This record gives structure tokens, sequence and C-alpha cells, in this order.
RNA sequence: CCGGGCACUCUAACGGGACUGCCCGCGAAAGCGGGAGGAAGGAGGGGACGACGUCUGGUCAGCAUGGCCCUUACGGCCUGGGCGACACACGUGCUACAAUGCCCACUACAAAGCGAUGCCACCCGGCAACGGGGAGCUAAUCGCAAAAAGGUGGGCCCAGUUCGGAUUGGGGUCUGCAACCCGACCCCAUGAAGCCGGAAUCGCUAGUAAUCGCGGAUCAGCCAUGCCGCGGUGAAUACG
């Protein structure tokens, strides 16, 4: 869920980017 | 409310068939307003209904929906030192929505694993004379039944 | 120790981020305004006083 | 004892399968997928037994594992309790290590509640 | 040899333009099916077109911008509707008793400061 | 050359710019209209008493509104007509090209 | 923690001491307010009295405690129990 | 992108428009019911705006001010600590307990805002946080900026699970003189409770509830899941 830092879904929440949210 | 009577609110007939009941069914399939996804799943539940008892879906619907339809239902009120179930008449708006709100959660506590199956299989077991919310209908007008004596009480 | 306070926070402070903001009308520590230097308060009676230009109640 | 000495599920994805293993993860998970040439679309339980011994014997090779890693992270803590860190204390006591608030919550560590008379 | 028609519906703005032709319908360049791909209620925006017989008799050029998709197809409506009525006087009945030519002004209602959000309030316990 | 013009309150710099395009006409240089540009609103929200009363609040709000003249040629008579104008204090300028 | 691009921090008043005794008698009791300062491994050996907000607290230096910082082992609050 | 045009959208100033204004009925009248036309119909929807007074209501710690009290200290400076404690109790929230779902890839559609010890395009290096070059923009010009839910395709197949992400070990980035007490973020590993919640209790009548993301003030950095705003999708019911 939004909680999960490893997901797209938890880096959109925490608003960063990373390896599972890149940009 | 305590000055007038709540109007109506007047649902757009749906794209498919023009009847504002699919329409009424949808609206309570979604939540959270996805309506798309509720759409979807009420077309795949009439495609299944396509596939097996090969009938117009639009008739099995209506169907299901007058077969879970209640004439009779309990209301609570308390007189002197006691809670009395009063048996009212139900008018044809309150049928339909009660009928929509069975049908749909009947269907949702339902085991198949996927929603489009579970809203199919339930249309058509309403349709003849099974599933769950006749068997609600059918305890709400058994109790409505049982309670004739207290019918003055209203 | 408001006095004291005060013109400590208006001195130049040996580290960069010892430096910190006041109101320049009360010297309110909390709540001040980058665009005016004033607190809440003080921004609140200033615009009632029409003193504050362009600033008006707002209402949409 | 099937790969580092454990029992990875049938019926499920190699990578799937994999995360199963103390000190394996999705992404250890699929990095020996990555370097052993092997599909991680594909069940254990049909898997050509040098697929199995390859990939048990990088896995066991690359990474620290099951009681070995447990014995690192145990050893770690003592370290730290020894010393007399803040760490070590907070150790000591079960409570928070990372700097949570203690008032209400830290539960985790705590345990169940345990009301008193008020 | 034009027909225009400007629809706005929920912060979304639709030019219409109709033309004759075959039928082919284009917003913003792309197809109808195409941009409002896998949305149910896409061809209720040419719900005038109906009523009224030229569902095929019509070739539209429709620029859409602001909004949601949805709001995108009831300002095509709404658009489409006023540039039927611009063909020909005529056209005001059949389109009239339906509503396709007026204006759906529910917006968004703002925020205000001692709720979550604009009528739910904060939850409330007395002690 | 290129005129922008900014301001608190929207009708002094009307006039001011109403004035620009009467007064560039003088020595007619295809003067372009007084545009408006999008109004840039800065909002302010307070706490409306002193102390612990966070559920009511009071909005302010800032507005600078800005309108743009151009002249499509120099008209050097009417370049340096513009030195001494009337300026509402109120009104900031600035001249480009 | 601090980035490796930047050295690791030590206050370089606690620095002179440890480095002027390793020259000149090297073992003494050293009193310091610099808890934030980096245990180095030249520190290794010495007993420093670090700063609780109320007291000195003096800490034997080891091995195994080079990489962390002299304030974690002078703890500040004083707990006990409950009852 | 250009020439060109202000058609259209839009921008921001000035105006019009809606007033029971008209027709039928009811009634002394005020008014009430129905209809036409109109974008809008009976206060069109939402703000700003809070009477005489009440509560020995709150604020001497925002400010001001009567009296009382201190005057090499109850004043002033610095370092370090505390406001972050923790057998417990309560309020307000956030994230979930899953298939109307979760994960992965591609692909659409907003509004209101902010930006010169600033916003940072693009290129290079690292899985990444980020770092090194380096345009444009004092900004309807350049940037933040990716909207997300959605749509398409695939994977998971009822499990404490590809649900859930607490706790802890390790390796790092950045801000700051300085992240131990006590910052944020990235990566690897760990993978807790939780299977829809007792007595009870809360919000909400329509673009509302629910649900999805975005901006701003304070601010070096941030413990913001808060607050003030913005738009996307969009219900159910009111007999009485
Ligand atoms: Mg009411
Ligand atoms: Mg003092
Ligand atoms: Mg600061
Ligand atoms: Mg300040
Ligand atoms: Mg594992
Ligand atoms: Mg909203
Ligand atoms: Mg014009
Ligand atoms: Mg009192
Ligand atoms: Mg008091
Ligand atoms: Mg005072
Ligand atoms: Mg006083
Ligand atoms: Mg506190
Ligand atoms: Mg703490
Ligand atoms: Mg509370
Ligand atoms: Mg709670
Ligand atoms: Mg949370
Ligand atoms: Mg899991
Ligand atoms: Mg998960
Ligand atoms: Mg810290
Ligand atoms: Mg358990
Ligand atoms: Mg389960
Ligand atoms: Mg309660
Ligand atoms: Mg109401
Ligand atoms: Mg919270
Ligand atoms: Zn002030």
């Amino acid at each position: 869920g939004k909680g999960d830092r490893r997901t797209r879904r938890g880096k959109i929440w925490r608003g960063t980017y990373g390896k599972y949210r890149p940009r | 409310a305590r000055r007038r009577r709540a109007e109506v609110r007047q649902l757009q007939p749906d794209l498919v068939y023009g009847d504002v009941l699919v329409t009424a069914f949808i609206n309570k399939i979604m939540r959270d307003g996805k309506k798309n996804l509720a759409a979807r799943i009420f077309y795949d539940a009439c495609k299944i209904i396509q596939e097996k008892t090969g009938q117009e879906p639009l008739k099995v619907f209506k169907q299901a929906v007058e077969n879970v339809k209640p004439r009779m239902e309990v209301r609570s009120r308390r007189v002197g030192g006691a809670n009395y179930q009063v048996p009212m008449e139900v008018s044809p708006r309150r049928q339909q929505s009660l009928a929509l709100r069975w049908l749909v959660q009947a269907a949702n506590q339902r085991p198949e694993r996927r929603a489009a199956v579970r809203i199919a299989h339930e249309l058509m077991d309403a349709a003849e004379g099974k599933g769950g919310a006749v068997k609600k209908k059918e305890d709400v007008e058994r109790m409505a039944e049982a309670n004739r004596a207290y019918a003055h009480y209203r | 120790a408001r006095k004291a306070l005060i013109e400590k926070a208006k001195r130049t402070p040996k580290f960069k981020v010892r430096a910190y903001t006041r109101c320049v009308r009360c010297g309110r520590a909390r709540s001040v305004y980058r665009f005016f230097g004033l607190c809440r308060i003080c921004l609140r009676e200033l615009a009632h006083k029409g003193q504050l230009p362009g600033v008006r109640k707002a209402s949409w | 004892a099937r790969i580092a000495g454990v029992e990875i599920p049938r019926n499920k994805r190699v990578d799937v399968a994999l995360t199963y293993i103390y000190g394996i993860g999705k992404a250890r998970a699929k990095e020996a997928l990555e370097k052993t040439g092997i599909n991680p679309a594909t069940r254990v339980k049909d898997l050509t037994e040098a697929e199995v011994v390859r990939l048990r014997e990088y896995v066991e090779n690359t990474w620290k594992l099951e009681g070995e890693l447990r014995a690192e992270v145990a050893a770690n803590i003592k370290r730290l309790m020894d010393i007399g860190c803040y760490r070590g204390l907070r150790h000591r006591r079960g409570l928070p290590v990372r700097g949570q608030r203690t008032r209400t919550n830290a539960r985790t560590r705590k345990g169940p509640r345990k009301t008193v008379a008020g | 040899e034009q027909y225009y028609g400007t629809g706005r519906r929920k912060e979304a703005v639709a030019r219409v333009f109709l033309r004759p032709g075959n039928g082919k319908v284009t917003v913003n360049g792309q197809d109808f099916n195409e941009y409002f791909q896998g949305l149910v209620r896409a061809v209720a925006a040419l719900e005038p077109l109906r009523a009224v017989d030229a569902l095929g008799h019509f070739d539209a050029y429709i620029t859409v911008r602001g909004g949601g998709k949805s709001g995108q197809i009831d300002a095509i409506k709404l658009g489409i509707a006023r540039a039927l009525v611009q063909y020909n006087p005529d056209y005001r009945a059949k389109l009239k008793p339906l509503g396709f030519l007026t204006r759906d002004a529910r917006v968004v209602e703002r925020k205000k400061y001692g709720k979550h959000k604009a009528r739910r309030a904060p939850q409330y316990s007395k002690r | 050359i290129r005129i922008k013009l900014r301001g608190f309150d929207h009708k002094t710099l009307d006039a001011s710019a109403q004035k620009i395009v009467e007064a560039a006409r003088r020595s007619g240089a295809q003067v372009s209209g007084p545009i408006p540009l999008p109004t840039r609103v800065r909002r302010f929200t307070v706490i409306r008493g002193p102390f612990k009363h966070k559920d009511s609040r009071e909005h302010f709000e800032l507005r600078t509104h800005n309108r743009l003249v151009d002249i499509i040629n120099p008209n050097r008579k009417t370049i340096e007509q513009l030195m001494t104008l009337d300026l509402p204090t109120g009104v900031e300028i600035e001249i480009k090209t | 923690p601090r980035s490796l691009k930047k050295g690791v921090f030590v206050d370089d008043h606690l620095l002179e001491k440890v480095l002027e005794l390793n020259a000149k008698g090297e073992k003494r009791l050293i009193k310091t307010w610099s808890r934030r300062s980096t245990i180095v491994p030249e520190m290794v050996g010495h007993t420093i009295a670090v700063y609780n907000g109320k007291q000195h607290v003096p800490v034997y230096i080891t091995e195994n405690m080079v990489g962390h910082k002299l304030g974690e082992f002078a703890p500040t609050r004083t707990y006990r129990g409950h009852g």
C-alpha cells in the first residue's frame, strides 16, 4: 500500500523518487 | 425533513438499453466514485447471462428485481415500556430501492472469486426462485406477517 | 527575557543557522511572514487599518 | 534442505519461492535469476536438476544467509549492548532504538498493554 | 460551410465545428473511440446528433481542453447541441425538452476553514 | 518598444494605461492596445484571535494587476514626450524593447 | 549520517588534547563537552569525562567503540522505572 | 515553428441579464400551486458580514496597561542537557486487514499556486537518494511539473499471501559549525500486529458524501499522516 517505500504508490505518497519510481 | 417532501432524483437512462433501472443498479454496484468499473462489472454480468440461460439479459434482470421486491416490512416503535415491530406497506420507490440493495449485497456475499460472475449468478438465481436476496425478502415478509396483531399501532 | 531576545535576534550570530526571524512590531518569534516581516496578529491589526497597501479582505 | 538448508514452496514461481529464504528478498530473487539464466515464470516443481544445482551453488556462494546471517545480526546487537552504547541500553530494555516516541504507541517493542490503576 | 458551437462544463471547454461529411468525428486530432478509449458514457456526447436525425450526416471537428474526460464529454455534448441549433432555429425543439442546450453550473464547492472538506466536519466528541 | 505597467489598484492602473494609449496617438505609431495580463493573487490566512482559537480564521489577499502597451513605430517625437507624464504613485512602470 | 565526501568531525579542541597527550605523558583525565565529537583510534586508551548536561561521566575507550560519538556513552536521562 | 488573423478558447475591465417580470387557478391582501420562455425561476449556488446582551468565558506568554514583587539577581552571556522520558489512560488522525484487489510496463486528461544566498531544462556518473557540467527564466515567455484515480496489456489465484509495512541489522546521500540524546531521503536484508473491530459513538442532503492526486504559508533541513487551498471521478436516501 501507500506505506511501502519500495513501490510506485509508496514513493508517490512520500513524494520522492528512486529505483521504484524513476524520473 | 420537517418542512417539505424530498424531491426524488431522476437518473439518466443508461446508454446501452435506455433503462434507468440499469443505471440505479450500477449506482448500487459502484463505490468510491468508480462508475466505469461498476458499468463494466454489470456488462460482464450481462454477457455471462447471455451465455447461460440464453434469454434476454434485460428480461432476467427485471425478473430478478420483481422477485426480490417486498410488499411488507416491519418498523420499530416504542409504546409504553415495550418495543413493537409494526407491519407497514412499502411504496414502489422503496420497493425498488430495497430490491436493488438486497440484490447487490447478496451478490457480494457469494464466494465466487470475481465480482462479474457473482452479480450474474445472483441475478439468474433471483430470476427463478432462489438466492440470498429472495431469502431476505421472505424473512422480511414473514416478520411482517408474524406481527399482524400490532397493525393498529401505526 | 523579551528586550534582550529581540536585540539578540537583531544581532549577527557566529553561525548562519542561528539567525531567525522576529516580528518587527511586537517582537514575536512565531508566525512571522517574510513578505511583511510582521506576525499574524500585527498583520491583521495593520490590515484592518488600511495601512497595508493593496491588502484587502479576501472572499471567493 | 533444498536451498541453503530450506524448502522453497512448490506450485509457485521461482522468484516468488526464493524470497522464502532468510536473507533473500525480491531484489536478490531477481538478481539470482538474471545471473543463472533461468526463467522466473517457471514453477519450482518444473526445474531441470542442472538449474537447481547451479542456482543453489550461486545463491550459497553469493550471499550470507539463514543461520550465519542470524549469528551476524545477534553478534552486532551483542556488540552494541556490551560497550554501553545508547542503542545498546535501549536493546537491553526492549525499547525503540531509532528514536521513536514512547509516551504512546511503541507496541511492537513493548508487547501487549499492561494496564495499571490510575 | 462550418457551424460553430462552444461548450463549457466543469472546468472543461470544447470548441465544435460541424461540416457536411460522411460523419467522421475527430477530437484533438485523434479519433473519438481512441481519445475516450474504454469509457462507456462516451456515446452520450452524441445524444443531440441522434434526437435530430443527422447522426451520420455531419463531420465534427472538436478541440477540448481543461477539466476531465467526463467533463469534456458533457462540454462536447453542449457544444454540439449549440452548433446544431445554430444550423437552424427549428432545431430548438427536440433539444430544449431534453435539456441539451442548457449549461450545467454545478462546480466543486470551495473548502472552508474548520472543515476537512467543503462540508465534512471534524469528528466530534463531548468529553 | 514595450511598456509593462503594474499596480495594486486596477482603477488607477487602467487610467494610466488609457492615458498612455491616448497620448501615444498624438504622433501615431500604430499603437497596440493596452492588454491585460493575468492578475497575480497572494493569499494569507490568519487565526482571528491572539490565543488558542484555531478554528476561526480570516483571509486576506493582495493582488497585482498587469497591463501591457506596445507601439509599432518608435515615434521619437512621441517617445520623448512620454518622459514627463501623469503617473499615479501606485502605478509602477517599466519600459523595454 | 555524515557524508564520506566530508571528513569525520572532531571539534579540534579535544583532538588537540589527545594529540598533545600522545607525546607528553600520554595518560590523564580530560573533561570535555563535545558530545558530538567522534571517537578516533588515537583516542583509544584515554579516559574522557563527557558532560551529560549535569555531570562528567568517565568513559574508557576501547577498540570496538571507535566509530561512535562520545555522547552515546553518557546517558542523559535517568529512568529506573514506574513505581 | 514562421508569415498572417483576432474567427474561437482564454485573459481583465466595463456592461446587460432574473425582477413573481408574463399566462391559468387559489386568496382581502401578502402570497401559494401550475405553465411558457430563458444559460439561469422563485433567496439561482457559495462567501464576506454576527443585534441588546450572556458566559466572574480565553489571553498580563503577541502587544499595551493599574497594583505587587526582584535589583553583583527572580536581570544578562555561553556550553551542554531538557521541552523527544514511559508500568499506563484518553482525544484527533494516517496506513491496512484485500481479487470492485495488489504489482509491473506503456499511454491520456486539470485547477489554483510558487520561483534571484531562487526555480532549475537538458547531458553525463551511481540501481538510487544524489552529484558534475550547464541553458532559460527577475517570469501568460523559462522551471517546479510527474498529475493520480483512469485506459490498454501481462503477472499474482484465496494464502497472513506478489495482502499489510511496523520493528531491527547493514551500506549510503543531503542540509547544517554540528544529525548521540534528537533530522529527512535512497538501496540491501528483516517482514510484527492486523481476517473488518464490545458496550458505544461521528460526519454528511448534490457536484455534497466517498475516493484520487496537486499547490501554498512557516522553513538551512525537517520529524506535515497537521493546516489553509485546488481540481479529477462521482453516489445513496429523506416515507415522516
Ligand atoms: Mg433543513
Ligand atoms: Mg531568566
Ligand atoms: Mg531558521
Ligand atoms: Mg520566526
Ligand atoms: Mg526472504
Ligand atoms: Mg475535492
Ligand atoms: Mg474580439
Ligand atoms: Mg475566570
Ligand atoms: Mg486560566
Ligand atoms: Mg505583560
Ligand atoms: Mg501586568
Ligand atoms: Mg511539545
Ligand atoms: Mg523519544
Ligand atoms: Mg482533540
Ligand atoms: Mg483513533
Ligand atoms: Mg500512516
Ligand atoms: Mg507479503
Ligand atoms: Mg505489500
Ligand atoms: Mg538530531
Ligand atoms: Mg497474529
Ligand atoms: Mg484472509
Ligand atoms: Mg465516545
Ligand atoms: Mg441542510
Ligand atoms: Mg496523523
Ligand atoms: Zn507582531
